[PDB]
C-alpha cells in the first residue's frame, strides 16, 4: 500500500529509533517497490552492521555498488565492515576510496571520514605490532 | 557519516 519512498521514510525513522532489524525490514520492502535504488540498499547495510551481520551487510555495499558507483556511503561502509571483519588493507582501500568520492562531491561528515582511516589504520598497526 | 539517507 505504501510506495518506496514511503517505506523508506518508515525505515529512516525505525532507524532513527535505533529499531535496526525494524529498520531493515523496512527498506528490504522498499526494495520490492523498487529494486534499482542504490540507497535502500546502503541504509539496509548500515542497519546489518548495527546487527553483526557482516556478510549480509558486505552484499548489500555490493548491490548498491552495482547501483551507483560512486556512492561514499556505500565505499564507507564497505570498508566498515571488512574492518569489523579483519580485512584491514581492503578497508583502508575503501575508506581512503569513500573520503577520495566525498571531496569530489562536496561532502562533509564532520570528519569522520578520516577519524575512521586513522581507527582502521591505528588497528592494522595494533594487529602487525601484536606478531613482534 | 553512519546515518540513513
Ligand atoms: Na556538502
Amino acid at each position: 500500500s505504501p510506495s518506496a519512498q514511503e517505506l523508506k521514510e518508515q525505515g529512516n525513522r525505525l532507524f532513527v529509533g535505533r529499531k535496526y532489524p525494524e529498520a531493515a525490514a523496512c527498506y528490504g520492502r522498499a526494495i520490492t517497490r523498487n529494486p534499482l535504488v542504490a540507497v535502500y540498499y546502503t541504509n539496509r547495510a548500515l542497519c546489518y552492521l548495527k546487527m553483526q551481520q557482516h556478510e549480509q551487510a558486505l552484499a548489500d555495499c555490493r548491490r548498491a555498488l552495482e547501483l551507483d558507483g560512486q556512492s561514499v556511503k556505500a565505499h564507507f561502509f564497505l570498508g566498515q565492515c571488512q574492518l569489523e571483519m579483519e580485512s584491514y588493507d581492503e578497508a583502508i582501500a575503501n575508506l581512503q576510496r569513500a573520503y577520495s568520492l566525498a571531496k569530489e562531491q562536496r561532502l562533509n561528515f564532520g570528519d569522520d571520514i578520516p577519524s575512521a582511516l586513522r581507527i582502521a589504520k591505528k588497528k592494522r598497526w595494533n594487529s602487525i605490532e601484536e606478531r613482534r | 557519516i553512519e546515518e540513513v539517507d
